[PDB]
RNA sequence: CUCAACCUGAACUCAGUCGUGAUUACCCGCUGAACUUAAGCAUAUCAUUUAGCGGAGGAAAAGAAACUAAAAAGGAUUCCCUUAGUAACGGCGAGUGAAACGGGAAGAGCCCAGCGCCGAAUCGAUCAGUCUUUGGCUGCUUCGAAAUGUGGCGUAUAGGUGUA
RNA sequence: CGGCACUGUUGGUUCGCUUGCUCCUUGGAGUCGGGUUGCUUGAAAGUGCAGCCUAAAGUGGGUGAUAAACUUCAUCUAAGGC
RNA sequence: GACAUUGUGAAGAGUCAGACUCU
């Protein structure tokens, strides 16, 4: 089919094709909002890989997001502290450049669900993301039994919660002794578990 | 954005679409599709309510459907038009055609072509 | 400051620790709910079992145990197929499948084969419209000795049984057991080493 | 080897419990990895669209200057491993063969 | 230059929807100290913790192996006992510190993209009938979404064709 | 007020399912991996996470806890979802 | 200072065997 053309023609990011026509997308995506409504996905397959349908109630939309580490917010440089808290500079954040994208489409538009989101564009300053959406509340998403979990209360915002593939990246969750530290399915959880003094009745 | 694409230097494959059929060959080619347009609304209006009381040639589109057919070898002309946005849908279309010697042309307008099928685009 | 012959302390309480406890004063308590549950769900599934799905036999891991047998997950496909069952079948008269699990020795593939034809013995089918009976489907004064089963299904036997004693032969006392242990250790030690030595000697 | 006084040996090469092995047929997982016909098509005609990128690119300057030695540490150092690098540059060494032969 | 398409972008007190703000015991994502211990102190410790921000439910999260392992092998997630104050980390100082196997509670499996076939067979509003009407069912109702592809088969246990 | 079981009725729906043979077929990219930086872990020539640079392949890819080549294998199938 | 953002042409010098490097 056509798709697995379009997915090995956008593996090749090098050529020159692909350049000339990123160049031309990046600096139109410059020129625009740092959140911004879009008519249709830019990469029809990736977001059908998604899981986007061409179906109303399914809509995208734009994030930019600025590059580079996380400047720790301080007077100054000023942390007031032993030696080992002195960073500023070289601190890294926690959650990727799309889970950020994410988390802001998603805090915009409080009454869509974010279902994913993927690369369409870079340059040395901005990151470029599309987010797919899905509106809960048509009836054409309410009515297809294949859609109706994101039409449960359970779902809100999970960008927010870190439930969308690029959220849960940073979490570390996984299976075997690489990713033990997340049983029970968070290190906050594994934490507790494993910190709690336990008083057994008969003792 | 428009001068732009103009004042950029264009790849060879990207500007293979900005070189289309000349307007004698595209109203040759147009008037040639315009024989076998799909059923209408009114004729599917007229048909159905015959068919509760009681599949000829037609032009194809769709990328995927273009696609399997230039394969199989069982398309004999292709039309892509030329301002598909993104140009990646059919970037492959003009190269895959002639990789299995399906005569094709890039004809202008994505939104004539939407017309002969009685669509949008 | 400790003093004179003491074991070193090692009590792990130098974090907020009074912010984490847990007591077990509802030990009892859960007990009683989980034997509740039980009671529910048998009279929800009745006359089915209360365990649930029919498990399979299944060889612990390592060397440590690979002595002992235990209940598994479920039941390969392989030995589905050697029992004549369907995987769809399976589910549907409640046996175990475990897709993941796969058969590579005949006397493990064979246990569970005979388990699952067991099961099959013991199995009462009740008739999918009581009006109308069908093939298959279990007997009608079969259907009256039905009751429902607790506790694990074909639960399993872990007696251990003595061999017969027997006469001491005389190929096994003149066997040398340290020796040939020993011979085995040394040899899997210098495998690659004579293996070495030999293409050695092939060049030269 | 089982026998008078041995029953299975717990070490050595011939170590573990007798048992009968079942003929061994591969799972329908393992199947993952292998490249259908259309796909090869598809990524020898995606190959002649787009073209090559400049790290290629470098890689056959130096492939037709005969440095096999620097192009694998080029490739070593861009790709990362030593497995790619090689991989990466046998499939550059084709592609200089087959400029080769149908040009000269 | 006229008319008509599409694409992109607007304005509407246009028709009908939805979000915001509370709660803290538990839950999910971030941000993130110092007192203190080391008989000083800077790595370390306190602590991946007070404090700060965001987001849900009746539970949440996790979850159907890019797993464990190296047996004659186990087989989603969650939780308990044990492993174990062990392997390991640490101015190898003070200190810190898991997991698999094993015994149990409970146990339930699945859906896509892609490939391929049918190919718009799919769907929202509106109108008219009809019912058990705080919502459903029927259409030559009229519009629109959808070929940059909605639906059907189908997902690694594979799947499909024909055939018995 | 619920939960069941059986009867009737209403509306929708069912060319299917299993096993053998036959032929055909079979997969997620700025992602993985690599370098470096910072945090984090019991994880020790890097356990997890992230920034920047680099940037894949297709019996390929990951993993097998001491780094690297060359070898025996074993085990899964990442970058989508309930 | 290096790498990326970073594109399109000329002249000189130097490497190679039409590419690269610089200015």
């Amino acid at each position: 089919g056509a798709y697995k053309y379009m997915q090995e023609i956008w593996r090749k990011k090098q050529s020159d094709a692909l350049r000339y026509l990123l160049r031309i997308r990046t600096w139109h995506y410059r020129q625009l909002s740092a959140v911004h409504r879009v008519p249709r996905p830019t990469r029809p397959e990736k977001a059908r890989r998604l899981g986007y349908r061409a179906k109303q109630g399914f809509v995208v939309y734009r994030v930019r997001v600025r590059r580079g580490n996380r400047k720790r917010p301080v007077c100054k440089g000023q942390t007031y502290g032993k030696p080992k808290t002195h960073g500023v500079n070289e601190l890294k954040n926690a959650k990727s450049k799309q889970a950020v994208a994410e988390g802001r489409a998603g805090r915009r538009l409080g009454s869509l669900r974010v279902l994913n989101s993927y690369w369409v564009a870079e340059d040395s300053t901005y990151k470029f993301y599309e987010v797919v959406l899905i509106d809960p509340f048509h009836k054409a998403i309410r009515r297809n039994p294949d859609t109706q979990w994101i039409t449960k209360p359970v779902h809100k915002h999970r960008e927010q919660r870190g439930l969308t593939s690029a959220g849960r990246k940073s979490r570390g969750l996984g299976k075997g002794w690489r990713f033990s530290a997340t049983r029970g399915g968070s290190q906050a959880k594994n934490w507790k578990r494993k910190n709690t003094k336990v008083f057994h009745r008969k003792r | 954005s428009a001068i732009l694409q103009k004042r950029l230097k264009v790849p060879p494959t990207i500007n293979q679409f900005r070189t289309a059929l000349d307007s004698q060959s595209a109203r040759q080619a147009f008037k040639l599709l315009d024989k076998y347009r799909p059923e209408s609304t009114e004729a599917k209006k007229n048909r159905l309510r015959a068919r509760a009381e009681a599949r000829p040639n037609t032009v194809r589109h769709g990328v995927n459907t273009i696609t399997r057919l230039v394969e199989t070898r069982r398309a004999q002309l292709v039309l892509i038009a030329h301002d598909v946005n993104p140009l990646e849908i059919v970037l492959h279309l003009p190269a895959l055609c002639r990789k299995y010697n399906v005569p094709y042309a890039i004809i202008k307008g994505k939104a004539s072509l939407g017309t002969v099928v009685r669509r949008k685009t | 400051a400790p003093r004179g012959n003491q074991m070193l302390g090692n009590a792990h309480f130098r974090k907020h620790w009074h912010k984490r406890i847990k007591t077990w004063f509802d030990q009892p308590a859960r007990k009683l709910r989980r034997r509740q549950n039980r009671q529910a769900k048998a009279v929800e599934i009745a006359p089915r079992p209360v365990a649930g799905l029919l498990r399979s036999v299944v060889r612990c891991p390592q060397k440590r145990y690979n002595t002992k047998t235990r209940l598994g997950r479920g039941f390969s496909l392989q030995e589905l197929k050697a029992a004549g069952i369907s995987q769809a079948q399976a589910r549907t008269i409640g046996i175990a499948v475990d897709v993941r699990r796969t058969n590579k020795t005949a006397e493990g593939l064979k246990a569970n084969a005979d388990r699952l034809k067991e099961y099959k013995a013991k199995l009462i089918l009740f008739p999918k419209k009581a009006s109308a009976p069908k093939k298959g489907d279990s007997s009608a004064e079969e259907l009256k000795v039905a009751a429902q089963l607790r506790g694990d299904v074909l639960p399993l036997s872990h007696t251990i049984t003595f061999d017969e004693p027997r006469q001491v032969t005389d190929a096994e006392r003149k066997v040398e057991i340290f020796r040939l242990l020993r011979k085995e250790r040394a040899d899997k030690k210098y495998r690659g080493k004579r293996e070495k030595r030999a293409r050695e000697a092939a060049e030269e | 080897m089982s026998g008078p006084g041995i029953e299975g040996l717990a070490v050595g090469l011939n170590k573990g419990h007798a048992a009968t092995q079942l003929p061994v047929k591969q799972r329908q997982n393992r199947h993952k990895g292998v490249a259908s016909k259309k796909t090869k098509i598809v990524r020898e005609l995606v190959r002649e669209i787009t073209g090559f990128a400049p790290y290629e690119r470098r890689v056959l300057e130096m492939l037709r200057i005969s440095k096999d030695k620097r192009a694998l540490k080029f490739l070593k150092r861009r790709i990362g491993t030593h497995r790619r690098a090689k991989g990466k540059r046998e499939e550059l060494q084709n592609v200089i063969i087959a400029q080769r032969k149908a040009h000269k």
